[PDB]
RNA sequence: AAGAACCUUACCUGGUCUUGACAUCCACGGAAGUUUUCAGAGAUGAGAAUGUGCCUUCGGGAACCGUGAGACAGGUGCUGCAUGGCUGUCGUCAGCUCGUGUUGUGAAAUGUUGGGUUAAGUCCCGCAACGAGCGCAACCCUUAUCCUUUGUUGCCAGCGGUCCGGCCGGGAACUCAAAGGAGACUGCCAGUGAUAAACUGGAGGAAGGUGGGGAUGACGUCAAGUCAUCAUGGCCCUUACGACCAGGGCUACACACGUGCUACAAUGGCGCAUACAAAGAGAAGCGACCUCGCGAGAGCAAGCGGACCUCAUAAAGUGCGUCGUAGUCCGGAUUGGAGUCUGCAACUCGACUCCAUGAAGUCGGAAUCGCUAGUAAUCGUGGAUCAGAAUGCCACGGUGAAUAC
């Protein structure tokens, strides 16, 4: 069986497809440790799992494309939240109420002619 | 800066403690968008302050925050050419933020080799109102007590 | 100068191109220069035709050259008395075996190019400018034209003071993307300097 | 077999050009995997709008390039032979790989 | 718009292919490290100007060397002059 | 009138609400100020004012153009602009309403 | 200027010529392989044709030159103050006006001024005003939500063959790959509101109050750049105010200024089991087999106008320890010793490796400027020359800081 989840966030999408099994997470056929996961956002991946019960409900295979690390974590969270709603909307009410399904559209703004960056113009010329 | 509103914004906390106060401390301790090393030094400082204080880490943190706490200030307006300021009780959120930034600047006032060691030592000796930022708190208090002559 | 080119933005929305073909970018330049040369050739040899424009279509080792001219008096001739000669000379100068096809256009006064060139002609023919634009606008409006606009700037009737004049009548939603617009600029050669003309037309909103 | 590729810059023109050929082969063919979107080219060409200093004043020009594929698997040779000599795409070239 | 300039450019590009692609080939044949001797150094009768690499390939509309464009072989101002007249398929105003 | 006839046949809602909002909210707003003049197509033969001083605009246009006047005057108005006078009071709204009813009745009878 | 030794080019040095540099009805011919000869920095020179495309009396020439003569200028001078095309200024500023009618002997106001208001002449109420354009609004892309056609030169859950051959039967729950439809319009309620417009919440915030970004820049002020881009207005240089061949100027340099880049360390030079980037260029081009180079790279180098064949390896980090305080293992601005592709060769002069080279600087005169959410900053990629390298310029994916009483 499968749970429907795509998880679009910050140019990152993760195919969260959960099957019965252990709560362990396999990322790129590998675990989080030898994936060298003590980098940034080292604990945020279990925050969505911190409040909900683990038991024997979640075993998923995940691939993540795009972004850095916060992009990866956001993709994981959005995909698992999208896969989570199989248990009716009773969970989704509090999932939204706690901001667990937060999707932010704060993408990059295009570079502008005349400004060397997003909002920085040349230092104002002499009076 | 005259038409906008205030939405009481909030950003990512540390999941271990899960406190908005500690969230704001760690998020203002951030520099140039640095997450791993900044949080590592934060936890190093927290564990070292717990070790040196001996009491519970969170209550020692609260005692330190109470120690650094200032009370009142004024704002410069330049009305009559002399110091003509109405002492306004600063906003509790703004008071908290100013205390945060005074602690951070007191930490910043050194140039020590190791950031973790310097941070731990200074915050630990500032936890019992005998470190670095309490002098700034006393100086701010001295800035008061005299601005009430003009109201 | 601040106003944007009118049909420039229009072309990418609703107005068809002046040519539609494909070639690799290096010989694209040669094709463009051949188009320029055939444009000059056609506008010089057919100076009496007063063609509205010429559209170039390039199939494989061929070209169509559709022509929209106001009057067919010399465009077709006496059942192919001169059209084949023009076809031959065009094929020879362009170096490719070419055919020529003919279409006709209604209401010559509704053409911006024709009215602008006509106005330049009377201004070459020692008449007052005022009557020129007034006659042009009144003739164009009465033919069902919903809105037009003319502009003349430079020397007005021999006066040496700076002159800039415009005149409009009818709807001109110029800053509306879905407005059909016809634009042109022509030139005159009066003895005291060149006289520049400009004109805008509007026909439909959708 | 014998796939057909088109390289055009007009979405409606390429859509009609690929919606004619597919039934041209489907007059007596069968199967066909189906239409595929295919990726597109993108190029932002910038040029100084002013002829005199003031580099800040520029403008952006781009050219599209769409591609369409059909991927017929098992057609009959009659219609694929009849494909040639019936070319009607004017100003746009078709690409076929042997 | 110097017509002597344009004559020089036209004649050099005319001689940029008839006098090239064979002298350079001969050099490359004799440019091998295996013994190259004084023949390559004594075969310098070439003006070294007709070679396309050392040839500007100027714009051929109004003779403005600035803004040489490989895609169109024109200058910026005339690209604006002609493209806005249409007649160049596929070119639409860009935005994103 | 052409706009309302087109609107009973035109597009209901398209993109911003402004283009269709300006179409219908102004209908009855200016329709009340227009009333039924669409049926008039001419020049009036008479006029009426409830207070001559306050609404002297109509009488001024009338005597500029030459329309006879049948107005009601009272103690605070300016009756120099009216020659065919009906003395009365501006407070008696019921009386003037019945007056309008009676004059409408005698007009609708007339000689017909 | 998206660009310099050579052309560019117009400045200099070494040396000569105007029907001209190069285009004509051309006046007669070889019918434009230019062969060998060497001198000479060089438009310096000049010398035999061995080939003979057109033909229906080579009954016309040569489209090139051989002769000085019926295509004509090579312009680097004014004039933007006569100007047409062209761009910047105020300025995404919220205004500029017009037709009917009135007050006023008349120049003119009247509509565009009063209150509520909104990003705004965006609205509403009242009044001798009613209406209408030029503008903002909207008509286009892109992304944030969901849909049907959609699977290859395939991204895989699946049964198994797997060394992790998606090859089978492949499928939708796949981001992805392009055509089209919905989504939001202040819906409907409650409040503040004159019952007007607006301002506060709720099933929506996967998007709520123009969703966020781009193009769209009204009459006009600037005698501004453009007769050197361009057609001339009144004119002009005239053995040409040109033709040329090589070496040289914008890379340099005893002046004040500005923009940009690594610096002031213990997060920088350290090595190791060492992870995820969207998104382009690619045929006077991209070049997977092996080998070594303190190196620029050196040669066999396959496949290719494309999901085929080059840069996905991303740095952002776990721990070993250091300069554990200073000119410091920080900081690497110099002159000569061997090379990578250079045109013919690198000499104000191609840029890159190995050293002798780490001077001044321990966060900064009285300060200004840019910046109210993926934003200021901190890391890493494509394009223009491409005989050749980018501190920059035109576009990208990462980690992300509040002060707006």
């Amino acid at each position: 069986n499968q749970y429907y989840g795509t998880g679009r966030r910050k140019s990152s999408a993760a195919r969260v497809f959960i099957k019965p099994g252990n709560g362990k997470i396999v990322i790129n056929q590998r675990s989080l440790e030898q994936y060298f996961g003590r980098e940034t956002a080292r604990m945020v991946v279990r925050q969505p799992l911190e409040l909900v019960d683990m038991v024997e409900k979640l075993d998923l295979y995940i691939t993540v494309k795009g972004g850095g690390i916060s992009g990866q974590a956001g993709a994981i969270r959005h995909g698992i939240t999208r896969a989570l709603m199989e248990y009716d909307e009773s969970l989704r009410s509090e999932l939204r109420k706690a901001g667990f399904v937060t999707r932010d559209a704060r993408q990059v703004e295009r570079k502008k002619v005349g400004l060397r960056k997003a909002r920085r113009r040349p230092q104002f010329s002499k009076r | 800066p005259r038409r906008r509103v205030i939405g009481q914004r909030k950003i990512l906390p540390d999941p271990k403690f899960g406190s908005e106060l500690l969230a704001k401390f760690v998020n203002i301790l951030m520099v140039d968008g640095k997450k791993s090393t900044a949080e590592s030094i934060v936890y190093s400082a927290l564990e070292t302050l717990a070790q040196r204080s001996g009491k519970s880490e969170l209550e020692a943190f609260e005692v330190a925050l109470e120690n650094v706490r200032p009370t009142v200030e004024v704002k410069s307006r330049r009305v009559g050419g002399s110091t003509y300021q109405v002492p306004v009780e600063v906003r509790p959120v703004r008071r908290n933020a100013l205390a945060m930034r005074w602690i951070v600047e007191a930490a910043r006032k050194r140039g020590d080799k190791s950031m973790a060691l310097r941070l731990a030592n200074e915050l630990s000796d500032a936890a019992e109102n005998k470190g670095t930022a309490v002098k700034k708190r006393e100086d701010v208090h001295r800035m008061a007590e005299a601005n009430k002559a003009f109201a | 100068g601040q106003k944007v080119h009118p049909n420039g933005i229009r072309l990418g929305i609703v107005k068809p191109w002046n040519s539609t073909w494909f070639a690799n970018t290096k010989e694209f330049a040669d094709n463009l220069d051949s188009d320029f040369k055939v444009r000059q050739y056609l506008t010089k040899e057919l100076a009496k035709a007063s063609v509205s424009r010429i559209v170039i279509e390039r199939p494989a080792k061929s070209i169509r050259v559709t022509i929209h001219t106001a009057r067919p008096g010399i465009v077709i001739g006496k059942k192919g008395e001169d059209v084949e000669k023009l076809r031959k000379v065009v094929a020879d100068i362009a170096g490719v075996p070419a055919q020529i096809n003919i279409a006709e256009v209604r209401k010559p006064e509704l053409d911006a190019k024709l009215v602008a060139d006509s106005i330049t002609s009377q201004l070459e023919r020692r008449v007052m400018f005022r009557r020129a634009m007034k006659r042009a606008v009144q003739n164009a409006m009465r033919l069902g034209a919903k809105g037009i606009k003319v502009e003349v700037s430079g020397r007005l009737g021999g006066a040496e003071i700076a002159r800039t004049e415009w005149y409009r009548e009818g709807r001109v939603p110029l800053h509306t993307l879905r407005a059909d617009i016809d634009y042109n600029t022509s030139e005159a050669h009066t003895t005291y300097g060149v006289i520049g003309v400009k004109v805008w037309i509007f026909k439909g909103e959708i | 077999r014998i796939r057909i590729r088109l390289k055009a810059f007009d979405h409606r023109l390429i859509d009609q050009a690929t919606a004619e050929i597919v039934e041209t082969a489907k007059r007596t063919g069968a199967q066909v995997r189906g239409p595929i979107p295919l990726p597109t080219r993108k190029e932002r060409f910038t040029v100084l709008i002013s002829p005199h200093v003031n580099k800040d004043a520029r403008d952006q020009y781009e050219i599209r390039t769409h591609l369409r594929l059909v991927d017929i698997v098992e057609p009959t040779e009659k219609t694929v032979d009849a494909l040639m000599r019936l070319d009607l795409a004017a100003g746009v070239d078709v690409q076929i790989s042997l | 718009a110097k017509q002597s300039m344009k004559a020089r450019e036209v004649k050099r590009v005319a001689l940029a292919d008839k006098y090239f692609a064979k002298r350079a080939e001969l050099k490359a044949i004799i440019s091998d490290v295996n013994a190259r001797w004084n023949a390559v150094l004594k075969l310098q009768t070439l003006p070294r100007d007709s070679s396309p690499s050392r040839q500007r390939n100027r714009c051929r509309q109004t003779g403005r060397p600035h803004g040489f464009l490989r895609k169109f072989g024109l200058s910026r101002i005339k690209v604006r002059e002609a493209a806005m007249r249409g007649e160049i398929p596929g070119l639409k105003k860009a935005s994103w | 009138k052409d706009l309302e006839t087109q609107s009973q046949d035109g597009t209901f809602d398209k993109l911003t609400k402004k283009e269709a909002l300006m179409r219908t909210r102004e209908l009855e707003k200016l329709e009340n100020s227009l009333g039924g003049i669409k049926d008039m197509g001419g020049l009036p033969d008479a006029l009426f004012v409830i207070d001559a001083d306050h609404e002297h605009i109509a009488i001024k246009e009338a005597n500029n153009l030459g329309i006879p006047v049948f107005a009601i005057v009272d103690t605070n108005s300016d009756p120099d602009g009216v020659d065919f006078v009906i003395p009365g009071n501006d407070d008696a709204i019921r009386a003037v309403t019945l007056y309008l009813g009676a004059v409408a009745a005698t007009v609708r009878e007339g000689r017909s």
